[PDB]
């Protein structure tokens, strides 16, 4: 936001290493706790993942991308280095922590 | 006054066009094989493409997916071999097997397709007038409700 | 539907060079009493040249997001469906016709082309078979080439 | 029918560096009279030089 | 297409052959139409030994 | 690609190094790079050092 200096999250990229292409591949399904701008700190949903090109380069590999402008917030913004947690469901429907903010 | 004004600029432009009732094109390689006590001539399956709940299609196979011969315990295409594509849904193999734009969006977060055979048609061979074996018209499907009916299954 | 996404970027550069020309003429008369009545006329003329240049660099960027949409077709429609025969005798080479109904309006009737064909369905029996998934009905035409259209409205 | 809806955003950015020489030449000629007759001939040139 | 330009290869697999055989008519005459080897393959295939 | 992208030039091998695994981060010039040609026999060989 040019106005203040804010910088809301749109979405997080998870990287493409040469070890992680079969674990990224195992999960769908991320759920996320976020910190809404007027509201506080909630669960705003569990969607798919999406697979974009990683940071946007048409060169970099399709990974992991969780948009979060998609989950359950009431169009509001997701605010930086407030609360913020990302969860993994595998197939078994058991959940891990993979992103942590505070 | 008098002025001249020389310019010279360059653009780069990319574009991508997406068509949200036929997003992407579907190519299964599939393995036929068979567990009874009989070949079934001119094997043509009947399948199923399944993403969540919702049947993509039906198709049943042509002429480039159609297996000839195939003896108990066999399989075609014969052990050794590469599966066979079904890439086509027409009668004619001239059109291929489209999805959504919502169905590729589950495709690349991980969902899998699965297919179901539902059914299958084949001949079996007699021998007519001559010694000759023919299995033209000679369709399994006139016996699988008698034999399914009048049998218990092991 | 079609969508698009373009993005552009340019890039220019502008010189210019001017070259201006001017001439004055005036004329001031002046009276007035200073210790004595008093009189001027003074008479002017100028001459000026200026040369000019500038040097201009530009650069943008677009972005163009579209959506085309045919009022004819604007959807096609997928029906997941499955046969049931509650008669005392089987029958063979299933062939139904189905009208698509929204309001009053019958969208759609399709006899089953060779996609969607039962081969076998004995008494209390069912097509696909009990734990198969329903057969989806997605063409029209004789040789299931194309699919199944909706208005804008509809 | 078909029936289309575009829309787009443009963002652009120029910067100009301009340069003037002028030069400037005149003569003025005043006569008049003031506790007697006179007369003034004035000869200015100039330069300007503007960024 | 990415692939076949890194220099990889397409290879061809034959999987099955139709083709029909030559037999005699009524007449003196070679007919082979309807006289299919597929009817046969399988059954020569399961009491032979292939050398 | 085509050579120097000049389209009259033939396409020879070109290592786009912007689809390696980086994380997005530039690849530095004068400073130690290693390219390794690998052979169908999965034998490698060094075929550009830069340091």
């Amino acid at each position: 936001n040019p106005s203040t200096g804010n910088t809301y999250i749109n979405g997080m990229y998870f990287a493409p290493t040469q070890t992680n292409k079969e674990a990224l591949d195992y999960i769908q399904k991320y759920r996320v706790e976020a910190t809404l701008q007027y509201s506080g700190f909630k669960d705003i949903g569990t969607k798919d993942k999406e697979m974009r090109n990683y940071l946007g380069d048409p060169n970099q590999p399709k990974t992991n991308y969780v948009n979060l402008r998609s989950y359950f917030t009431g169009g509001e913004n997701i605010m930086t280095y407030k609360k913020l947690r990302i969860y993994a469901i595998t197939p078994d429907d058991r959940e891990l922590l993979v992103l942590s903010v505070d | 006054s008098t002025a001249v004004q020389d310019s010279n600029g360059e653009s780069w432009n990319t574009g991508l066009s997406i068509n949200k009732g036929e997003s992407a094109y579907i190519n299964a390689n599939v393995r036929y094989y068979n567990t009874g006590t009989a070949p079934m001539y001119k094997v043509t399956p009947t399948t199923n493409l399944v993403l969540d709940g919702d049947t993509l299609s039906t198709i049943k196979a042509q002429e480039n997916q159609i297996g000839n011969n195939l003896s108990p315990g066999d399989t075609y295409p014969k052990k050794g071999l590469s599966p066979l594509a079904l890439n086509t849904m027409d009668q004619f193999s001239s059109r291929l097997i489209p999805i959504n734009y919502d169905q590729l969006k589950k495709l690349d977060a991980g969902k899998q397709i699965k297919l179901e055979t539902t059914q299958v048609s084949g001949n079996f061979g007699t021998k007519n007038s001559s010694g000759q074996i023919v299995t033209e018209g000679n369709s399994w499907s006139d016996y699988i409700s008698q034999i399914d009916s009048i049998s218990a299954s092991i | 539907e079609h969508a698009s996404t373009d993005q552009g970027k340019t890039v220019s550069r502008a010189t210019t060079n001017s070259k201006t020309e001017s001439n004055t003429a005036g004329v001031s008369v002046n009276v007035g009493y200073q210790n004595g009545f008093t009189a001027n006329v003074t008479t002017n003329y100028s001459h000026t040249t200026d040369n000019s240049t500038a040097v201009q660099d530009s650069n943008g960027e677009s972005w163009n997001t579209g959506l085309s949409i045919n009022k004819g077709e604007s959807a096609y429609i997928n029906a997941n469906v499955r046969y049931y025969n509650t008669g005392t005798a089987p029958m063979y080479k299933v062939t139904p016709t189905t009208n698509l109904v929204l309001d009053g309006d019958t969208l759609s009737t399709i006899k089953a082309q060779e996609n969607q064909i039962g081969n076998n369905l004995s008494p209390g029996d069912t097509y696909p078979k009990k734990g198969l998934s329903p057969l989806a009905l997605n063409t029209m035409d004789q040789f299931s080439s194309r699919l199944i259209p909706i208005n804008y409205d509809q």
